[PDB]
Order: structure tokens, then C-alpha cells, then sequence
């Protein structure tokens, strides 16, 4: 999700809770499984396809 | 009437200045060249009214590309729009089209100026931890270090930029790259020893993304993979000595330093 | 505890980027050292728990105490906030000795990119380094240390105004470092040779100064601990006919 | 009162804009005095710091 990359990046207490637990953030930001597993996987090709 | 080139950094939405992001939120129009799609979204949710310049791409001669761009910007301007350039990084490093917009919109008789922000080599000193002012600082792009003659100090960080397209040209290309990386490993060889640990480096776009920071012998630099954005980073390879006849001069020595 | 340094950039409160804007916002207290009173009252209302560094001012001993204050936070367990003037990692090392202390005692501790003053530099004189190319030193540093410019490319000195700065042994004035400076230089510049004074503007209604004089003048110029010396290239480009010939460019072009 | 306009001509683009237009009737819209009107008319920092 573009809203949720773009908050990350300019938010500095975001970024912080993202780094010790981006699982978690990702869903409470309304991510998919499998966005996040994209994520943690760093398949960028997939986030594409997801965009 | 007005032309202002701003930089948004590297980062997606974190990197650009505050200023920055003020020119885009009250630009009349705002025409942008950006990495990738999270970027493109970001800015038209900042201000809606976007020409992707990247239009005047091969869907070409580079020159008439940019000309179609500058001629893009300029047109806004000489409308009267309170125009702004939206570019990656800092918008004057390795930025054609925006000097050239700039320049001939000052000779049009615009207002125009360009806003630093943040570069590549701004994300490289935080990234790798190290300050230029340590031991100093080079930068050369890789081809000119190539064609023409520059001596670097092994005492300094010398950092060769568009690494990727080092010594390309028409009548080099019955080379391949690993070939002409080769070329830059034995030239390189003179001041650096084969087994000296260099680092390619990209900065990162998206904030889930990590910037590439590979460590490598130098002789292993023609099999690595490069992108247009890599740049090679060449740590000292002789620590700084004094220079005892200027400290004579004072009076002074290494002590008092 | 945790200790991120962020830059302010030159230009007051514009030229911070947003996301280290947002650090000094949410940090639960932030260690200042920046340059006007305006740069402090604007930090001050962004986060009024700010200690100002600039109330450590040897060289050595003040950074050490500044370090020493900033990990004293970090250790009783607050989320720490350096702020500095520019870029917190060109040509500031006060950032680095935090950081690397932070992380001894194994404690999170990272650097966030700003604008430093050659960032200005480029664009206030519609400079592109990277097609230029450009180096930095340190004035001082260049003096006391065997450095060798590449006059075909821009050279930056930087901190200018205190170069040949030491422990003091005999009588010199700034004027007679710098006119040891211009005949150390001499080797690769003529005397006449136009060099450039900058400073980059610190408030919106200011404009930059960018000063041009033959080298010679430089001992006689009135300098500010902001100042950076520009020396635009000397020598002109020679083709690098060996390696040319190796990428298959002989003479005959 | 000149430190918050510094403050927000330093971030506030439109009000860079509206500034350069007429600067003088900015500040006065902004409540700055002559003097620092003048000071910032004849780029005098000093004085501009002693205002403050
Ligand atoms: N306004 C300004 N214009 C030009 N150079 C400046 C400057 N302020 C600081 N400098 C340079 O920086 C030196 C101080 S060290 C601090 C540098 C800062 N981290 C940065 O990113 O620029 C000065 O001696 C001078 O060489
Ligand atoms: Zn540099």
C-alpha cells in the first residue's frame, strides 16, 4: 500500500515501531498476508504486482 | 510566472525538505521525474496537477528528450504558472534537464532557482557511517576517470560515479562491461592492491528497503552486478602523513596538533 | 534508549528534512547545536526539552563532555535526539563519537541524511558535481597532512577561516596560516588564480555570499567560521591515451 | 514577533511568494517594526539580532 510506504517514510515513531515489529504494524495498517510476506521477503516484483 | 527545481532525496516522502514539499503543496503545476510508482503517487496526492516527464522518453535521442522537457517546463512557465520541478535526490547532481531549464528560463527573463536536497552521496555518508572530512573526499564519474587523466589520493575516500557505464562509448562496445571493469581494476591498480575491500553502493527508495552496501575485493568488481544508480566506493589506502616541512613553518609538530 | 542525529540544513526550519523533523518532534529529548538564536527558538518549539550543546564551548574535551552528555541519556533509557547544523555526518564528528560509543555500550544508534553546505554550494552556483566531479578537505587538515589536489576538478576547503589552527608554539596571525596556505597551494595554482568565499544564507532574507578574488587575496579577506573556500579547476584534461587504448581508443581516435 | 516570521518565511512557501511580491507590506502585515523592515531592506543581520 502506497499510504501506508508513504507514512513510513515520513513518520519517525512509525519507522521506529515498524523496525522492532513490522508484522504487526503492517497489519494494523491493513496489509494482507501476503503483502507482508512480500514485505518480509523483500520480493518487490510481488509488492508491484500488489500495488 | 516562476520556476523553482526541488529534490525530494531518495527516501519516499521522508527525504524531501520541508520547504520542498511547501513549493510542490502550492504549485500551480508541477511536472516530476521519479524512480517508480510510490513516488508518482505520493507527489499527485500532494499536488494533482502532474506531468510525468518520463513521457518524453522511448515509449529517442537523450538531447531531444530533454529538450521536449525543458520546452514542457518552460511552456508552463511562459503561461504564467507558478511552476515546480519535481526531481530525485538533489536537483542540480546529475541533473541535465534541470540546469537547462533553469538557465534558459533566466535568459526568458523567469524567476528560477534550485532548492538543495538530499543526494546520493548524502545517503552514503550516513549509511556507511563515514565523513568525508576524516581523510577528505574525490568524486569522479567513472568514464571521465577513464578517458582522461585523474590522479586520485589514496588517502581520501574516492568515490567513481555511473560505475555501471564506465568507459562506454560507440567504439568500446565490442567490449563487454566486465571487460571494461577489467580495465578500471588494473587501472585502479596502480594506487589500490587487487585484494583492497571496496564497497558498491545505492541508496534506498522505499522506506522497507535496505540501501546496498556490498563489500568486495577490487579484483572481484567485474563480476559484480551493477545498476544504473551504483556508484563504487574506494576507502584510503595509505594513512594520512604529516606534512613536517608546513609544520616546521609554524613551528609546530605532530604533538601540537 | 536509543540515539538518532538528524541535520537542520543551512536555511532556518525549511531545509530539515520531514522525516528527521519528525524524530526531534517525537524524541523525548533532543542535544542542539546549531547556529542563531532563530535556529534555537525554532528547535525550542518543536520539542521543549532540548539541551543546547553550544554550552560546552579544548576542542577535544568539549566534544568529549557533548558525547559524554548525549550517552548519558541514551543510558538512562530515553529515546535521544541529536540535532545538528547541515549535514550530521560532513565534517562533524561529534555525531560519530556518539555513535559509536552508543553502539559499545550496544544500544541502537544511526545517522539520518541532511543538507550540507556543499549541497548549497552546488546549487547557489549552478554547479553539477556530478559531472564535474569535486573534492573536500579539511583546511587545516590539508596542511599539516600531504594531501594532492587534482587541479582538473573543483576543490572544496572547508573550515577555512581556522586553518592552521594548533597548540600554540609561536606568534602567527590567521593572515600568515593563510599565506602559508597560498603557497602551499601555489604548487598546483597560480597566485592569480580566482578562488570563491561562500557561505550560505542562514535566514530566509539573506542572501549567499559568493565572493571572488585571486588566491593571493585570501590572507587579506575577512573570513567567518562559516566560511568554505571554492578553487575551480587550474589544468586542463588530458586524455588517459593507455587506458583508452585498452578500451580500443588509440590516437588516431 | 520577527523570530516566528523568520520561523514560517523559512517553510511557508506561499509566504516566501507573497514576500517577494512586496516584501516591506508582508512584514508590516506581519508586525515587524520600520527599523527591522529597514535592517532586513539593508541585509543588516546585526542589527537584525539585536532586534531580537
Ligand atoms: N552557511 C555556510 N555556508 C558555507 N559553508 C558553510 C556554512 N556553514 C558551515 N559551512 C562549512 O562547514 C564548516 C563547519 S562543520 C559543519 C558542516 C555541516 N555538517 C554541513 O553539513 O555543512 C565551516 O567551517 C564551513 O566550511
Ligand atoms: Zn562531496
Amino acid at each position: 500500500l502506497s499510504d501506508f510506504f508513504t507514512q513510513l517514510g515520513q513518520d519517525a515513531q512509525l519507522m521506529e515501531d515498524y523496525k522492532q515489529n513490522p508484522e504487526a504494524v503492517m497489519r494494523a495498517h491493513g496489509l494482507t498476508d501476503e503483502q507482508i510476506n512480500a514485505v518480509m521477503t523483500g520480493d518487490m516484483e510481488k509488492l508491484k504486482t500488489l500495488s | 510566472g516562476s520556476l523553482v527545481c526541488v529534490g525530494t532525496g531518495l527516501q519516499l516522502a521522508g527525504q524531501i525538505s520541508v520547504l520542498s514539499r511547501s513549493y510542490i503543496e502550492h504549485a500551480d503545476i508541477v511536472f516530476s521525474l521519479l524512480p517508480d510508482g510510490f513516488s508518482q503517487r505520493w507527489l499527485t496526492k500532494l499536488n494533482p496537477n502532474v506531468i510525468n516527464l518520463q513521457q518524453f522518453y522511448a515509449q529517442k535521442n537523450r538531447r531531444d528528450t530533454y529538450e521536449q522537457m525543458v520546452n514542457a517546463i518552460l511552456d508552463a512557465v511562459r503561461a504564467g504558472k507558478k511552476t515546480v520541478c519535481a526531481l530525485y535526490g538533489h536537483p542540480g547532481v546529475f541533473a541535465c534537464v534541470s540546469h537547462m531549464a533553469i538557465t534558459r528560463a533566466k535568459a526568458e527573463g523567469f524567476s528560477a532557482k534550485m532548492e538543495p536536497g538530499i543526494s546520493a552521496e548524502a545517503c552514503l555518508w550516513a549509511d556507511l557511517g563515514i565523513d568525508p572530512g576524516n581523510s577528505g573526499h574525490q568524486s569522479f564519474e567513472a568514464s571521465q576517470f577513464m578517458f582522461f587523466n585523474h590522479v586520485p589520493d589514496p588517502t581520501t575516500h574516492l568515490l567513481l560515479w555511473q560505475i555501471a557505464i564506465a568507459g562506454e562509448h560507440t567504439l568500446t562496445q565490442f567490449h563487454t562491461s566486465s571487460d571494461r571493469l577489467q580495465i578500471l581494476v588494473e587501472q585502479l591498480n596502480q594506487w589500490y592492491p587487487l585484494d583492497h575491500e571496496v564497497v558498491i553502493y545505492e541508496a534506498a527508495n522505499l522506506p522497507i528497503q535496505a540501501p546496498r552496501i556490498e563489500r568486495l575485493p577490487l579484483a572481484n568488481l567485474p563480476q559484480a552486478h551493477l545498476m544504473p544508480i551504483s556508484t563504487l566506493l574506494i576507502p584510503p589506502a595509505k594513512k594520512l602523513e604529516y606534512n613536517y616541512a608546513i609544520l616546521a613553518k609554524l613551528g609546530i609538530g605532530p604533538e601540537d596538533l
